[PDB]
């Protein structure tokens, strides 16, 4: 992975890459990443790929069944502790390196949660194998308070820079952006990187291969 | 980490650097170590994040229940033996360095040392963290007794700045806080603010 | 150490096992079974650990038998072996895991003979023909060479007795005696004893 | 490795209206052979399959207990499950065993049922969803599985064209890796039939 | 890899499968594991593909400067013990490798099996590799030293053959060799896949 | 204590025509999860009738380029004639067996001309083991090249194709397809291809970009 | 070496039009301990051609001695050659990697950067004889926050001039102070020129430290 | 694994070994003749590791006939015993250590037949008789029950078959053939191989 | 041990502590670190007790040799020299950590470093051993540009008597040597003579 978040002007954006790994092998090419936690609050994802998915949805499902009882907009702080309090109780088995963000009544906040449980509330984080090479643009480049485009810019070239430097992340760049009046989940908000049209015709043609036994099943 | 605290009649100033680190990389250049638990009542925390975290998080509950309970200002050396009763229980999971440091309406300004083993003993002032190391000298050459809010800032301040400068796991800005009877007032020193002790070889 | 074999055709299932049981150095017992009867028309041949053989193979067999008493008819060979497997499964990532390679022969009603293989990690295979231990690396190139569906039971035997005797020849492990039974419509029949 | 024990491979492809699903059918420990007809694609509900590729144990034992909780769930439900709706289950099972998974990477395609829209994924020994609109590919022959579709597949393939790029993109990868082969299945899924035929193959 | 090696009345008949791995990868499918020492003698190669290609060769070298010295041709015998010598001083160095040493003699036809482990056995009939044991079942059970010229060639040709269908290290095709008083002869070259269409009417 | 290996990825491909030989890599140079340089070509030239390309760990390739630029001058000077392709793959064979207990972590093929002009293709182990065959792949994407050469050039598990002799466009079209596809998935692989070509008038260079990801 | 004692953290390398800028903190390390402040990292190997070096400080102070000769040496002669740029890269990495085949390997990481004939130079040198050459380079944990940034400057302009270069470090070297815990805010710049090489005394970047405020 | 046994007369030494060569499961050789002669009168029956055996024998071997030629007379059992302990113990320490488990079997024209013992570590011991491999386990036992110093050697090999017919019913491994020799007066005399 | 030298405007000063461990037992409480090589070249030992003595007694052979051929005082920078090679050559095998401090008429006072990796540096003031670890602190905020010889004397004493109060690795007794153009002038410092800093606590 390559993951990251910034606090703007407005709220909060949230910033990943596309690449899930085998080994040493690209498994999905086109990997969700940036996960619902509630129509508010938004989570990225980096580590183990399966501890990622059902961590977020875990404590996306929490929340729901907090807000329903409170009947109010629920808070980046209860997210946060959930996750937190979780990941520490599985003592860094459950691999999961998170990016939280999302806007409360309280305003914009975001988090960086580690897989042991501990929790960083920052204006910008990194998480993931990229994360240093987008550390490096977030030095660079942010200043406080920017402007939504400002910001979507920024975030996505920390995520190239991750993309591009780092083996273990690629392909497209997913931005989430939440505010106090709006969220937009831009899914494929950049792709950088695309396939060579294929030169050779490898069509293999009807009949081009043996067959030994043939059954038919017919079906409604 | 390097975490300080020190005591003077009206009651405590604590200190400390905010650099986090996962292994050589700095995760957070900017920390907060110095956690509230009540009013009057700070931690410092030194060595695991998320395992003095937790014990933090915990310690506020507890206290915060056993106060309203009580209904009467927690003191601090209670506030205290709730960090040792964890740290001592756990001392084989967790990676705690506490300093204890506070001001209730009895005993004044009070500065507790819970370092790794769990145990607990009162001091008049205390230096936890890797970067500790560095400084036990001049923390044993400059104390005085007796010192001042104000002194008490200053030399905190001076031996967390020469601390930061020799250890790698320290740096980025000292964090100051000062407790008494009026409540908490609190300082951040960056870049310049810095006490400046000039690299002086040939 | 061990030896299990299974031949099936088109109405019978033949299986044999050495009568060996060895300890170290030396051969403690020349007379051996290694073969389990489960129902009338089920065999269950079981080889491995020292203690995990007999105990495992024997809580199957009582089952089944319990399972005769209980519903009044018997097992199916397909249902017999996915039942061994089940609790062999299941054991696998437990406290006492079985360390037993088995092989499972039975004649059905409706289905016929049928053949199971298994390993110790509870996989459940069927062949026509199969073969366990050491010395089914000698043996199963044999198999693979002489082996039609429609091979009846005196060749079958035939096949099997070229397969003894390569243990004699190259297999390096004392290997003399060797239970012999078959299986078809009318139950489990013992054969002679193949000796060297 | 413990995925490398008894070898396999399982592989889906993506047609027009159509989904196709292939499997090797050599059953082996390490080195030797012991079946050469060993079942690892089966089926979840007429016009949906699963494959699975690892440990032959775990591969068996995954198949029983899905099955288990699908027909519990296709007689508390008045109707027959959905792709994505299958997926989700598998994941939930394999990630029960987090701490101590079943060693199978499940491949899984199928047709939606009522919209006839194809579907294809691959997970994780604990249960990692991972959807494409192209090929999954799951086994010990990894890397030569991905070699063969990424040059050979198509974007809109009838059910016969589908049914060349699968077989030859199985057969291809096979005959490099030592513990795969010994035959190869294929079942090619329609809206109105399924097209299950067994390849010419080596045998070494 | 397979290989097998046998004498009977009419010489020496020598087999070897093609196939080559790396881990669980097939590296190759072309592979001749017969190397071709002098017009009369031949070498099989199983374990270390480097190792077996290596120290033959060197053999090779050796057998024909051993030739040029002594206006003689090197016996079966000699020719296993130089390699047996020359392969024993790197015992439990890590080398890897099972040779045959096939030839006619003036002793008559010969056959030695050389380990690098440091064995040198003369035999009758051997076979070497990962899939040796599925060959030595077939090879013994079709096998007679009153063996017809064409019925010891598919002994040989099933029996490696039989190999490749158990063993995953064994496969591509059948190579054979057989031996004469006159020298050997190159027989046969037949793809595995050829074999099952053959074998299996 | 202290390895002295590193894995750097890369991938070499050959491919032997009747006139013609092609020795293709990518560019990319790689340790643990970041990239050295997007600019290192693999294939490298001998004589005019030879080239090589190595994989694996780059400082054994550097070391090992070296010491055959110097071997080919010493049989130059004492048999006077250039060292032949077969020449060349023999000689490598005996400086990676010197090497049998230290090996080179090194993956090469060559490709070239043979003595009567015909297409040569070389693979070799780490530890010298080599073969003379059609086509070969050689480093972290080898086994993602292999099995649709084997299909397309060698014809294999197709039912009736008529084997038609390759041309060299075909051949160049097949290259840069089955490297477009590893850099889709080996992470080793991607920047830039170099296609190195080998025929009677010298050797020619062409280059495609990759994937940068 | 088996085990660094005294070590040097990241080296930075970028060429320019008109030569090549090398960047290296002032910093000698023993384990996390800060110990040596003052000391120089980048030596000047000819009028041609300077090095930086990261890693063990005692191996590379070896290094300064043998280079050292090998140029005074051909001074000596004054037949007019001397050696390139790329000649001491070569050089080095028959070094470099005799001694990893030794399996007693000198524990260091180096840039070269020279300017000669028109054309400006800049190689790496790994501990294991792992050598190339690069519009920009960058070792240790520059390696993973500089470089980055390196590349997409270069990206937009492949050409830079001297200045562009000079900031474009300046900015390098105030993201690994913030970063890397090895690291020290007291660097040496060294130059190379049609004019020579021009190595510059102790700088220090300046810090911004606005989102300590910033929390809540 | 390889077994060797011997038995001293008053005018006679017989000695006896398996024809096996095994390769982990499998048997490649069916008459390994594991005897090497000395001299006319001596025999050295070598076992253990596999190169070592024939590398260590072979060496003894061509010294004690470089020794013959040298003199014209031949070493006596006692010089040959301790002339291949010398070679063996000053490799003990080496950086090439033999793994051999020998006998030495000999007649000398004054102090007559004489069996010589030797551990793999060099440690001589002259016995009545002697035995080498898990066998000898089996047989040591039998050896010290019949055995009488003036034994005639028609009663020895009666005593040598008792022996390898335990072989037969408790050793774990297929031993089926063994050579026979016995030294005397007259030199060393090939017997009918005892087979199974 | 802890060690320490000094350098000032006609020389240099040397301080070193007395105590001498195997283990936890103190096998020598009163240990001369400071080992004379030369007339004005002096070493300061830490480290292993017979790797570091058997690098000295071979460049007091070594730079004995040397001078007598030269004819000159010899160079304190070529005695560090000597000390460099030896300590690089054979670091994989020593655990030595030399501070090299004397006079020559060339170029004066010279303090030099050479830590177990073999390095060399010139330093204003070096530390070195165990207990140097508890006065980086306080030997960087007490230092001043251009001390007096009296004043680098009561700085070296100081700075090693914090370290031996914290370290228990180092103790017994403070030995102070002055090196200038006159010669070299020894002392020694004990029990009442090491300066006290009071225990400091409630
Ligand atoms: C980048 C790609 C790391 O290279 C990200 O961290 C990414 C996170 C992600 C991707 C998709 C969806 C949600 C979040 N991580 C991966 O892709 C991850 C890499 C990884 C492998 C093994 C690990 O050790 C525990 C940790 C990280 N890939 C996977 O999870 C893959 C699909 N699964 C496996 O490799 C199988 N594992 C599961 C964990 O236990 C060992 C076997
Ligand atoms: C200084 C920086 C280092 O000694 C402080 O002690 C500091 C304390 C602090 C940090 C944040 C908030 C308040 C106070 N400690 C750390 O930064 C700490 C270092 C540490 C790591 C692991 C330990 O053993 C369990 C003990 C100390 N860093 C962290 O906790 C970071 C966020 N997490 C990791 O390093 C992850 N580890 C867990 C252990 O296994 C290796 C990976
Ligand atoms: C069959 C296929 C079983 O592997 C044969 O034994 C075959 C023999 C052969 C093949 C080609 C040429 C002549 C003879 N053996 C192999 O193909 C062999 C398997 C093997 C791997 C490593 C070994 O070392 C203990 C022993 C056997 N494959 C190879 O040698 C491959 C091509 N090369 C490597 O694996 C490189 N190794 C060499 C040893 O050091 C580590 C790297
Ligand atoms: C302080 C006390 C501890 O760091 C000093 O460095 C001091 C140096 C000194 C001592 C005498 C004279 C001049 C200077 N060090 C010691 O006192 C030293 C501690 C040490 C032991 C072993 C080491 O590893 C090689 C390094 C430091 N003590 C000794 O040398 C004593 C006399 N000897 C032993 O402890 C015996 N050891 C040798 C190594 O193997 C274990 C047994």
């Amino acid at each position: 992975t390559t993951i990251a978040g910034v606090v703007y002007k407005d709220g909060i954006v949230l910033g990943a890459d596309t690449r899930a790994t085998e080994g040493m092998v690209v498994a999905d090419k086109n990997c969700s990443k940036i996960h619902f936690i509630s129509p508010n609050i938004y989570c990225c994802g980096a580590g183990t790929a399966a501890d990622t998915d059902m961590t977020t949805q875990l404590i996306s499902s929490n929340l729901e069944l907090h807000s329903l009882t409170t009947g109010r907009l629920p808070r980046v702080v209860t997210a946060n502790r959930m996750l937190k309090q979780m990941l520490f109780r599985y003592q860094g088995y459950i691999g999961a390196a998170l990016v939280l963000g999302g806007v409360d009544v309280t305003g914009p906040h975001l988090y960086s949660i580690y897989p042991h449980g501990s929790t960083d509330k920052l204006p910008y984080v990194t998480m993931g194998s990229g994360s240093l090479a987008a550390m490096a643009v977030f030095e660079d480049k942010f200043r406080p308070d920017m402007e939504e485009e400002e910001a979507k810019k920024l975030v996505s070239e920390a995520i190239a820079a991750g993309i591009f430097n780092d083996l273990g992340s690629g392909s497209n760049i997913d931005l989430c952006v939440i505010s106090k009046s709006k969220l937009d989940f831009l899914r494929p908000f950049s792709v950088p990187n695309k396939k060579g049209t294929r030169l050779g015709r490898y069509r293999c043609e009807k009949g081009t291969t043996a067959v030994l036994t043939e059954k038919v099943t017919p079906l409604e | 980490t390097t975490i300080m605290a020190v005591q003077f009649n009206g009651g405590v100033v604590l200190g400390a650097d905010s650099r986090t680190t996962t292994g050589s990389y700095i995760a957070n250049r900017v920390t907060d170590k110095l956690t509230p638990i009540h009013d009057h009542i700070f931690c410092c925390r030194s060595g695991s994040a998320a395992d003095t975290q937790a014990v933090a998080d915990a310690v506020t509950y507890q206290l915060g229940f056993h106060s309203i309970e009580l209904n009467e200002p927690p003191l601090v050396h209670t506030a205290a033996s709730l960090f040792k009763e964890m740290c001592y229980r756990y001392r084989e999971d967790l990676m705690a360095g506490i300093i204890i440091a506070g001001w209730d309406p009895q005993e004044g300004g009070q500065v507790y040392s819970v370092p790794m083993g769990g145990m607990m003993v009162r001091q008049s002032f205390a230096i936890g963290g890797s970067g500790s190391s560095y400084i036990y000298g001049y923390v044993d050459a400059t104390y005085r007794e007796g010192m001042t809010k104000d002194e008490c800032l200053q030399f905190t301040a001076n031996a967390l700045a020469l601390a930061m400068e020799r250890d790698g796991s320290s740096g980025g800005v000292i964090r100051l806080a000062a407790i008494q009877e009026s409540g908490v007032e609190r300082q951040v020193l960056l870049g310049d603010q810095i006490p400046k002790f000039t690299i002086a070889t040939l | 150490m061990e030896y299990l074999i299974g031949i099936q055709g088109p109405d019978y299932v033949l299986v044999a096992s050495d009568r060996v049981a060895a300890s170290n150095i030396v051969q403690m017992k020349d007379d051996h079974d290694k073969m389990f009867k489960m129902s009338e028309k089920i065999l269950l041949l079981c080889v491995g650990e020292a203690g995990d053989t007999v105990q495992f193979a024997e809580y199957i067999q009582k089952n089944v038998q319990l399972y005769k008493m209980r519903n009044g008819y018997e097992l199916s060979p397909t249902a017999a072996a996915n039942f061994t497997r089940r609790n062999l499964a299941d054991c696998l990532r437990s406290r006492t895991p079985y360390h037993v390679n088995l092989l499972l022969a039975g004649y059905d009603e409706h289905e016929g003979p049928a053949l199971y293989y298994m390993d110790y990690l509870a996989a459940l295979a069927k062949a026509p023909f199969a073969a366990h231990g050491y010395g089914a690396f000698l043996t199963l190139s044999i198999l693979d060479r002489y082996y039609t569906p429609t091979i009846s039971r005196e060749r079958a035997v035939e096949l099997l007795r070229k397969c003894l005797e390569e243990l004699q020849k190259r297999f390096i492990l004392n290997l003399p005696t060797f239970s012999v039974r078959v299986i078809d419509k009318d139950g489990i029949h013992n054969l002679e004893n193949i000796a060297f | 490795s413990i995925m490398s024990y008894n070898g396999g491979a399982v592989m889906a492809m993506k047609g027009k209206n159509c989904v196709a699903i292939a499997a090797d059918r050599r059953f082996g420990i390490q080195a030797q052979m012991v079946t050469t007809d060993f079942q690892k694609i089966f089926p979840m509900g007429d016009r949906l399959y699963i494959g699975l590729a690892g440990l032959a144990t775990d591969v068996q034992t995954v198949a029983q207990r899905l099955k288990f909780r699908l027909n519990l769930y296709e007689l508390k439900e008045g109707r027959q499950i959905k792709p994505y709706t299958l997926m989700s289950m598998v994941a939930n099972l394999l990630y029960e065993k987090r701490f101590g998974p079943y060693y199978t990477e499940p491949v899984i395609a199928g047709l939606d049922p009522k919209t006839f829209k194809p579907f294809i994924c691959s997970l994780d020994l604990i249960g990692c969803p991972m959807v494409t609109d192209d090929f999954v590919v799951s086994g010990t022959c990894s890397e030569q599985m991905y070699g063969m579709c990424e040059s050979l597949w198509e974007p809109n393939m009838d059910p016969e064209h589908l049914f060349e790029t699968i077989s030859q993109a199985m057969l291809n990868a096979v005959d490099r890796d030592a513990v795969s082969g010994m035959g190869v299945i294929v079942h090619v899924i329609e809206k109105d039939k399924i097209t299950t035929r067994t390849l010419k193959a080596r045998m070494d | 890899t397979t290989t097998l090696a046998f004498k009977f009345l009419h010489g020496v008949i020598v087999a070897a499968d093609s196939r080559a791995t790396a881990g669980a990868y097939i590296a190759s499918q072309t592979v001749k594991k017969v190397i071709e020492i002098n017009p009369y003698l031949l070498g099989t190669m199983a374990g270390g593909a480097a190792d077996c290609s290596f120290w033959e060769r060197l053999l090779a070298r050796q057998c024909r400067i051993y030739e040029l010295r002594n206006k003689e041709r090197i016996s079966v015998a000699a020719a296993s013990k130089l390699l047996a010598n020359m392969v024993y001083q790197y015992k439990g160095m890590g080398l890897s490798m099972g040779t045959m040493i096939c030839g006619w003699d003036k002793r008559g036809p010969g056959l030695y099996y050389v380990d690098s482990e440091g064995n040198r056995i003369s035999g009758t009939a051997f076979s070497v590799g990962s899939g040796s044991v599925y060959a030595y079942g077939v090879m013994d059970r079709g096998y007679s030293y009153d063996l017809k010229v064409e019925e010891a060639y598919d002994l040989a040709r099933r029996a490696i053959y039989q190999a490749t269908y158990r063993d995953a290290y064994s496969g591509g095709a059948v190579n054979l060799y057989h031996v004469r008083e006159d020298g050997w002869i190159r027989v046969s070259s037949d793809n595995v896949a050829d074999l099952h269409d053959k074998y299996s009417s | 204590r202290f390895s002295p290996y590193a894995f750097n990825g890369g991938t070499v491909l050959a491919i032997a025509g009747e006139d013609f030989s092609i020795v293709a890599s990518d560019t990319r140079l790689s340790e643990g999860f970041s990239i050295h340089t997007r600019d290192s070509p693999k294939c490298y030239k001998l004589t005019d009738k030879t080239v090589i390309g190595c994989s694996g760990f780059h400082g054994d390739c550097l070391t090992l380029t070296k010491i055959i630029e110097a071997r080919l001058k010493m049989y130059k000077h004492s048999n006077n004639k250039a060292m032949t392709t077969g020449a060349i793959a023999a000689m490598l064979s005996t400086i990676l067996y010197s090497r049998r207990f230290f090996p080179y972590y090194v993956y090469n093929i060559i490709g070239g001309l043979d003595e009567e002009g015909k297409g040569a293709v070389y693979s070799f182990d780490p530890v010298g083991s080599y073969q003379r065959d059609s086509f070969k792949a050689g480093g972290s994407a080898s086994a993602m090249l292999q099995p649709l050469l084997d299909n397309q050039v060698g014809f294999k598990n197709m039912q009736n194709v008529e084997h038609v002799p390759l041309t060299l466009d075909r051949a160049m079209r097949l290259v840069k397809d089955v490297f477009i596809s590893a850099a889709e998935r080996d992470v080793y692989t991607g920047d830039a291809l170099r296609i190195c070509i080998v025929t009677k008038e010298g050797i020619r260079e062409e280059t495609v970009p990759l994937r940068k990801d | 070496t088996q085990n660094p004692m005294v070590t040097g953290t990241s080296v930075l390398g970028v060429k320019f039009d008109g030569g090549v800028v090398i960047a290296a903190d002032m910093l000698g390390s023993y384990g996390s301990l800060a110990r040596f402040r003052n000391i120089s990292r980048i030596m000047r190997v000819n009028d041609s051609t300077m090095l930086g070096a990261s890693g063990d400080y005692a191996d590379f102070q070896y290094l300064k001695q043998v280079l050292g000769q090998m140029v005074i040496d051909e001074e000596l002669l004054g037949d007019g050659h001397s050696y390139s740029p790329r000649a001491i890269h070569s050089w080095l990495t028959r070094a470099m990697y005799s001694r990893r085949s030794k399996m007693n390997p000198l524990w260091n990481t180096m840039v070269i950067g020279g300017y000669a004939d028109g054309e400006s130079f800049l190689g790496y040198v790994d501990m294991l004889g792992v050598a190339y050459e690069a519009p920009s380079l960058a070792t240790g944990y520059g390696a993973y926050l500089a470089q980055p940034l390196l590349r997409e400057v270069l990206e937009k302009q492949p050409v830079l001039s001297q200045t562009e270069a000079r900031e474009l470090v300046e900015r390098c070297m105030r993201v690994l102070y913030y970063r890397d815990a090895r690291s020290y805010n007291r660097f040496q710049i060294a130059t190379v020129t049609e004019k020579g090489v021009e190595i510059e005394g102790p700088l220090s970047a300046q810090t911004n430290w606005d989102i300590a405020h910033m929390i809540s």
